[PDB]
């Protein structure tokens, strides 16, 4: 759709082309040849890439980026509103006592059935069954608060910072990329803590795709959160089968930006159209949209 | 596995129980291998077949086929009318009997709207509204917070009240002391320094400690032992929290062997079809004799019999007066 | 400077990549309806 | 028996017995040391000076529970006086 | 007096309520002991009005409302 | 300290430093800035 | 024959047998009895 | 019961120790005490 949009703004025709090789855009620092959709810019093979790919400077020292069409940033994505079963009530009087309670109940209405004001014998029958009964919803009440007490402390993880400090949820990042950079060199307290942690992290919480990071929160069983672009973990949690959630503030902000060669007499153009699309409320459309 | 191994490789053989009843380990003095290594180094069986950890010490002298079998450091831990009598404390119970009576007696000397007793009556309920909601609350506490109950390796290094070890020499003991886990240093800088020791001579003096030290004691241990014990009677300890680290068992046969090839691709063919899996869950479960979310039926328990009690006091009352 | 990129302006100057993202956000400073949650509206 | 020791040990250290470099005297009192230990005398001793020389439970109280046992007898009071004058 | 027909009725109604208000006794301590807390995001903000909201007259954050077509937003 | 920020932010844009077309300067800042923040520096700068 | 620690320092000087007695760094504070009755007028407000 | 609940939820750890300010806490001011804290990279011990 960004496509058609930017094409029409600025006239041409276009065909749109998978990237051969499937990749965003990286340079080898051996052969120091760039590789997927930067390197169809960079040799010739393509002029314009629209895409998620993100503003970064090595990239930026290669190619043309127009200003950012979608904002993003590393967030958090774990396994996950609904749970009756009527067997939340028959718990916190355990099956046993519910029965033994009726047995004694039906254990007073024939002691008192033999009796048959002031009857002294069954009178001190009704103040002990009433004793009793009074010790047992005395009970029922204050082990269904700690049954309520207790949910309300599940707050389960909501932040990098819950993150940060256990090892019950292990937690990592694509194996290789920015986002695994991000906590390498990262200096604050937090995302450093979160980084020690990691890379000894055993078995490894590195995956090799974003796919199999978000395959591994679903086939954990809870214990595994998976560090991602919040684009994408916002996405999936629209996705069937609905069991995974993006939770607390990005950890940092990037971009995406149509990319062109440098020097390509299409870039003043596209990025005056990024603006304009941006302005009439259209790219926040779109994002709606899909 | 023997008979699995023999017949892909496609050879006989004889079973032979080693000797001393050893793994394999040096001798301090003389440096000699004894156990099942030994055999092996000194010519006297063809291959070992056995729970046999492969480790560098032994993969020097010997050569160890992949794992037929995965494990690790594991924690096993151990699965009152009292409890009643504690929430309302004994001098409540009494003074609220002794108000009890004391407001009987109060009555008794008044004889509708008699506003003398009539405020009695009232003051007196007020006054059992507070205890009986005091017990209420207080009752909450106990079964909501309930410090002393061990889940994760993490709970364990947390705490002291619950002690835990190892056996006093060997790789779980020195899995703790290289560690630069943080977790497991943790561990390791409060095990050294407890006391009573919490190291333990046999696996069997482990478990008894486990078994026997009202729930003061976790022992930590080889998953596979761990598991088994699990399933045998007295079905009372249990394996918590994952595997802490991760070692396997190997074949292991002398240097030079003609039986190395096809004894580590046996085992690799076997994992992979599914049969040592199958294997394990035989000889453990088939073969096997066995936060908080629960509210249990003892301390009710107490308050049915002190009914039943007064029900047989009543109809002892009963026959007495007619 | 904390100068936004904008597009009326880089029509004229040049920006760097971002040095520091931000967003439009929100700022805020009994209730009887803490009685009306305990049982629910439904109940 | 005012102050309280809270919290696990942070690190771990030793003490141990000293010798100059090269002493003759080292060899023998390290095994000395693993003896002691090993019969348990080390932590007899411990146990000697820090306990046996020492000069130092649950659930609810009853003070609050006083408190309205106090306004019942005086409310079973206050009617013992409203009986007198009714009669 | 006995009248077994509307006698169960009123011990299984008196059976009913005690539960009800023993749920709702438990519940309000949980609420006393953990009491996690009136606005927490723009959506929240978007569907009342007794809690105003607005922006600088002129600039940016204004027209991005105006130009928003984001449900919640418009 | 009586106010807090709540929610996320509802969008996204950016501070950058400006240098007047044609400037010799524009490069080197725009690697400078991208380098700084890779470095983990300017989230270090902010928290500051 | 002291409460002296066995530190790399002091090892690079002088022999030390093995530890006969363990330690680490822990918490000394000044120190479980409260009645008032005003712990009942709290809970239900005057 | 939220006021015993509470109740059981005034320092019993160097974490406790490392969250606030009301207790002012401190070390010997030379020796091993004082550099263990002041080499640790561990986060309760470096706050």
């Amino acid at each position: 759709d960004l496509a058609a949009e930017i094409a029409k703004h600025c006239g041409f025709k276009y065909k749109l082309t998978i990237v051969g090789d499937g990749k965003y855009g990286a340079r080898d620092a051996d052969t120091k040849i760039w590789n997927g959709m930067v390197g169809e810019l960079v040799y010739g093979k393509a002029d314009i890439a629209i895409a998620p790919l993100t503003i970064t400077l090595v990239r930026e020292e290669v190619i043309d980026f127009s200003k950012p069409f979608m904002s993003l940033g590393i967030s958090i994505m774990i396994k996950k509103k609904s749970k009756p079963g009527v067997f939340s009530f028959l718990d916190p009087l355990a099956y046993e006592i519910w029965m033994c309670i009726v047995f004694a109940y039906i254990g007073v209405s024939v002691v008192l059935f033999l009796v048959s004001p002031r009857s002294l014998s069954g009178r001190i029958v009704g103040g002990v069954w009433w004793f009793f009964t009074l010790i047992i919803i005395s009970s029922y009440t204050a082990n269904l608060a700690a049954f309520l007490t207790v949910e309300r402390m599940v707050s389960p993880i909501e932040s990098a910072e819950d993150l940060s400090k256990q090892t019950e949820i292990a937690y990592g990042t694509l194996d290789s990329g920015s986002t695994k950079e991000f906590f390498r060199r990262s200096k604050i307290a937090v995302f450093d803590k979160m980084w020690t942690y990691m890379r000894s992290a055993e078995p490894s919480v590195f995956v090799r795709t974003t796919a199999e990071g978000v395959a591994r929160v679903r086939k954990s069983k809870g214990k595994y959160a998976y560090l991602l672009e919040s684009t994408m973990n916002e996405y999936i949690e629209q996705r069937k089968p609905c069991d995974t959630m993006k939770v607390g503030g990005n950890l940092d902000s990037k971009g995406y930006g149509i990319a062109t060669p440098k020097g390509s007499s299409l870039g003043t153009p596209v990025n005056l159209a990024v603006l304009k699309l941006s302005e009439q409320g259209v790219l926040d459309k779109l994002k709606n949209k899909w | 596995l023997a008979y699995e191994i023999a017949k892909h490789v496609g050879i006989k053989y004889k079973l032979s129980i080693v000797g001393d009843g050893k793994y394999g380990a040096r001798d301090p003095e003389t440096k000699i291998w004894n156990g099942m290594v030994g055999e092996l180094v000194y010519g006297r069986a063809d291959i070992a077949v056995a729970p046999l950890t492969i480790t560098l010490v032994r993969e020097e002298v010997i050569d160890f086929s992949k794992p037929f079998m995965s494990l690790g450091i594991s924690i096993m831990i151990k699965k009152g009318v009292f409890s009643f009598l504690d929430p309302l404390a004994y001098e409540i119970w009494m003074c609220i009997v002794f108000a009890y009576i004391g407001v009987s007696v109060v009555l008794f000397l008044v004889s509708p709207r008699s506003l003398s007793g009539r405020i009695v009556g009232g003051v007196w309920w007020f006054f059992t509204l507070i205890i009986i909601s005091s017990y209420t609350a207080n009752l909450a506490a106990f079964l909501t917070v309930e410090r002393m109950p061990i889940e994760s390796a993490e709970d364990l290094a947390k705490q002291t009240e619950i002690a835990y070890g190892t056996l006093d020499s060997g790789s779980t003991k020195e899995f703790f002391r290289r560690s630069k886990i943080a977790v497991y240093e943790k561990m390791w800088s409060y095990m050294k320094s407890a006391e009573p020791s919490v190291f333990t001579k046999t696996t069997a003096d482990g478990v008894a400690r486990v078994r026997k030290s009202k729930g003061k004691f976790a022992f930590l241990l080889e998953s596979t032992m761990n598991e088994y014990i699990e399933q045998r009677k007295p079905c009372d300890t249990m394996k918590v929290g994952g595997n802490l680290d991760s070692k396997g068992y190997g074949v292991a046969t002398p240097k030079g062997s003609a039986l190395g090839t096809p004894v580590n691709l046996a085992v690799l063919k076997l994992s992979e079809q599914g049969i040592l899996d199958k294997l394990k869950n035989k000889w453990w479960y088939d073969k096997g004799e066995c936060k908080t979310s629960a509210l249990s039926l003892s301390n009710v328990a107490g308050v049915f019999y002190i009914l039943v009690g007064g029900l047989g006091l009543a109809m002892m009352v009963a026959l007495i007066e007619f | 400077a904390p100068l936004t990129i904008t597009l009326v302006r880089e029509e004229v100057i040049d920006f760097s990549k971002p040095f520091m993202s931000l967003g439009i956000s929100i700022m805020i400073k009994p209730g009887v309806f803490s009685f009306l949650d305990p049982l629910a509206y439904e109940i | 028996c005012d102050t309280m020791k809270v919290g696990g040990n942070l690190d771990s250290k030793g003490y141990g017995i000293a010798t100059p470099k090269g002493s003759s005297l080292g060899t023998p009192v390290n095994l000395a040391v693993l003896k002691l230990s090993e019969q348990g005398v080390l932590d007899k001793l411990k146990n000697k000076w820090w306990y046996d020389k020492g000069e130092c439970t649950s659930a609810l109280s009853l003070s609050n529970v006083a408190g309205v046992f106090y306004i019942l007898v005086g409310g079973l009071g206050l009617a013992m006086l409203v009986a007198l004058i009714e009669f």
